[PDB]
């Protein structure tokens, strides 16, 4: 339940980020 | 094997929520989620607005995907079926 | 009734608007056809009035006075009070950056304070048009 | 192929984005604390 | 010299009419017409 | 209270500044109309 | 008597998916579909660009892509059975100071002396000025904590409300009034827990403040 | 006896929602006077006073947690 | 010895729905004061005060939820 | 005996974001207030609005800092 | 037990740093709506604002000395 | 336990200083405001905040005498 360990939860995070920003860089007004 | 999960992401974009993209616009409008948001088998889903299907079924799918991770947590009332 | 007129032009003598908005030198108030008996300073700005009826309009005004009585009679007076169509926005923003510019060249404090008043006076009218 | 897509941004806004070593330092250091504790 | 701008300037126009085709065109197609600019161009 | 006020400028003087604003941003369209509202026409006898 | 369980299955998979759920086609015309949330990117990016006005407006495009982000991981948290990855003080963690960090390090790579004298507010009462001093060090290394824990508290106490009164409901097999009228707390609640993408709002437009503040 | 300190501090706790109760109450009331000042109901003047309710609710509800954690 | 935890739990958690009672309480008179500004009864002053009333009593009976939980 | 200690003192810790949640409930109400008086919401009007959220809600979060840490 | 009475008396002390932020939230208001009335930011008003800032958050890190010096 | 009721009690007590610092942060809000409005500053618009601030600080400062008798 009370949050732990904390290692791998905080890494993805990242790999998600530069998903994100690149899928969101094709994106345009 | 991933190009095979490509392309089913890729088929299921273009059945819903889909120069040469007019062919795709044109499958878009037609929007054949919208006509059978519960695929051909059934009629259709219980929201019946905004051509929304495609949506449904992603999170429809991603709800009983984490039911399935979520069943071993939890356990049953009665041994016997329910009422 | 709303009695809005400059010193040359007449709007609205004695029309039922029920709501009408004005930049007050202290801020912004509306009237409601209830609202508190006061006495407004105007302030560079524009007054959108809303009729009773569901079309409004919107005058950019001058300094002036807003007078509300206790009874429904608004005398509303602007000293140049016009609709904004025949304003410019191009030298709007052109005035604004020039004054923006000249702020500083007024040494008075007297003076630099009308240069502000011009500068707020060009915010208002950017804002409005 | 998608490196090239964001790797302006990447070195663009990195410079102090990728501070991450400070976060992977705390982290570490909190790890190396609980097992202290474990 | 005028009545050779003049013939480029036809030229371009009628490309300009015969390109337009479908409104279902791509990003980078639209280009020919109204391009993007470099890094640090779009303020607003 | 303002930077114009209680500083040496009177509320005329602001509303004169604000008038003349206004009539600036105003098109040369309209521009005939702005010069017949502004009065130079009195002066000072002391 | 049901223990909460906010368990930790196989992350990757279930953080990774809200990025497939906003397609990015390479066409003038968008479907119908992502141009809602192409119009929705370019709102939320004018507000955000509108406070910034500087050189810094090259981070807006990465804040818009953490907005994004945040805001379909905690909207789709609100399903029946869906793990929130936010829900895990971990991931938040990792975000808040990486950010921060960053937006301090930017302030100290470009006038860097007038940076640290952000702590001077212009002046100020001599008497009081190393207290005032102290006092705003330690908001400043407080606020990367902050900013974790006021999305982490409250996207965990949603579900733990949730929760509860699910269970409140469940186990309620006394007067069914009583039950539905819990149940149409319930659905209230639940509209007031689709607001938890105004948290998305106050994370990123606290950390574009901060960022502006010290760039 | 430990489960009498879990009773205790959970009641300890959840007194501490009371204060974002205030706070709510407070934006919401200073909403009524902004609109009865400017009726601007749709524009920020509503907009803000929903982002201070959802920031003191956030406030409350952070605080109830742990309340929920002694309790479990 | 559980039963005197929760009448000790269930006396501090209600003060925590009274707390909510001066939240109300500035709703009402910030009602008040836009109702002196700009009197209409049927605009949206009164819509308003009792939205926000609404919001605070719902905190307050969220509250006393969690002390009947603690008494159950 | 001492975990027992623990329980209460973190349940009375938590209460002390009461204080954080009226200030930041009075901060937004009169931030509201302040826009509807002058609409230039955009200007300090609203940073020191957020900045005054982001002083005012480090007592509640120092508070239950301290809660958990008696907690645990 | 003379550490339990540590822990309790540490948990009830820093209580005293709610005022605080309350304290804190209705100075940065106050700024906000007196800011739209006067637009004197740089000047004499923001200085008395961070004045009364610094004593709200100097009286509440004081309570919170004084919970620490319970606690140890 | 005598001991143990000295730390309890200190610890119960020592949280009226909240009070005095929400009333300091009062104080110096309807200052600001009031500066606001007038700009007479240097006349008794600091004295009477002057004032309220060390009628508040003595109100803590008695509160935090009652803390030390219940220690000592």
């Amino acid at each position: 339940d009370t949050s732990t360990w904390f290692i791998t939860i905080t890494s993805m995070i990242m790999t998600l980020f530069i998903l994100f920003q690149l899928k969101i860089s094709n994106y345009s007004y | 094997a991933s190009v095979v999960p490509l392309k089913d992401r890729r088929l299921l974009e273009v059945k819903l929520g889909e120069i040469l993209m007019r062919d795709f616009t044109p499958s878009g409008i037609a929007g054949a989620f919208q006509r059978g948001y519960y695929r051909y088998y059934n009629k259709y889903v219980n929201v019946k607005k905004g051509s929304v299907a495609g949506l449904s079924m992603v999170l429809a799918a991603y709800v009983v995907f984490n039911y399935c991770r979520s069943y071993k947590e939890l356990k049953h009332e009665r041994l016997r079926k329910y009422h | 009734s709303f009695t809005f007129a400059s010193p040359t032009q007449v709007f609205f003598n004695g029309a039922n608007v029920r709501q009408v908005d004005v930049p007050t030198q202290t801020g912004a108030f509306g009237i409601l056809a209830s609202h508190v008996p006061t006495l407004q300073v105007l302030r560079p700005g524009l007054v959108v009035v809303h009729a009773e009826d569901g079309t409004t309009s919107k005058y950019f005004v001058s300094s002036g006075s807003v007078t509300v009585n206790a009874d429904s009679s608004v005398q509303l007076l602007a000293e140049e009070a016009v609709t904004l169509d025949m304003l410019d926005p191009g030298v709007a923003k052109a005035n604004l950056e020039k004054a923006q510019s000249e702020l500083l060249g007024a040494a008075d404090e007297a003076s630099r304070a009308e240069i502000q008043i011009r500068i707020e006076a060009n915010e208002a009218l950017v804002k409005a048009l | 192929f998608q490196f090239t897509g964001i790797k302006k941004y990447f070195n663009s806004y990195t410079l102090t984005g990728r501070m991450n070593c400070v976060l992977a330092t705390y982290g570490g250091i909190a790890l190396l604390v609980l097992y202290f504790k474990l | 010299l005028s009545k050779a701008r003049i013939e480029a300037y036809e030229k371009e126009l009628e490309k300009m009419k015969n390109i337009i085709p479908f409104d279902q065109m791509t990003i980078e197609d639209l280009n020919e017409v109204f391009p993007e600019t470099k890094l640090d161009k779009k303020k607003y | 209270v303002a930077y114009w006020r209680q500083a040496g400028l009177s509320y005329i003087r602001y509303s004169q500044i604000c008038a003349k604003a206004v009539r600036d941003a105003l098109k040369a369209e309209f521009k005939a109309n702005a010069e017949k509202t502004s009065g130079s026409n009195v002066k000072i006898v002391k | 008597i049901a223990p909460t369980m906010m368990g930790l299955p196989i992350v990757t998979l279930i953080i990774m998916f809200p990025s497939l759920l906003f397609p990015t086609p390479k066409r003038l015309i968008n479907n119908r579909t992502i141009s809602i949330q192409q119009w929705l990117i370019q709102l939320t990016s004018k507000q955000m660009m509108a406070i910034h006005n500087q050189k810094g407006q090259t981070w807006s495009l990465m804040l818009m892509s953490l907005i994004m982000f945040i805001g379909s991981t905690n909207i789709l948290g609100l399903l029946p059975h869906s793990f929130t990855p936010t829900t895990q003080l971990s991931m938040n963690l990792g975000m808040a100071i990486p950010l921060w960090s960053a937006t301090v390090f930017t302030g100290f790579r470009y006038k860097t002396k007038t940076s640290l004298a952000h702590f001077l507010p212009q002046g100020t009462p001599a008497l009081l000025i190393p207290m005032l001093v102290i006092i705003e060090t330690i908001s400043l290394f407080i606020q990367p904590v902050a900013l974790a824990v006021r999305l982490t508290a409250n996207i965990t106490a949603g579900h733990l409300l949730i929760h509860l009164i699910g269970g409140a409901t469940l186990a309620l097999l006394n007067i069914n009034t009583m039950t539905a009228f819990i149940t149409f707390t319930i659905l209230i609640l639940l509209t007031i827990l689709e607001f938890a993408v105004a948290l998305i709002q106050a994370y990123v437009f606290t950390l574009l403040v901060s960022l502006y503040l010290h760039d | 006896i430990d489960t009498a300190a879990k009773f205790i501090g959970a009641g300890a706790a959840t007194v501490g929602v009371a204060g974002s109760g205030a706070g709510i109450g407070t934006v919401f009331g200073s909403l009524i006077i902004g609109y009865a000042r400017n009726p601007s109901l749709k524009q920020q003047l509503f907009s803000y006073a929903i982002l201070g309710f959802a920031l003191s609710e956030a406030m409350g509800l952070f605080c109830l947690m742990v309340a929920f954690l002694i309790l479990f």
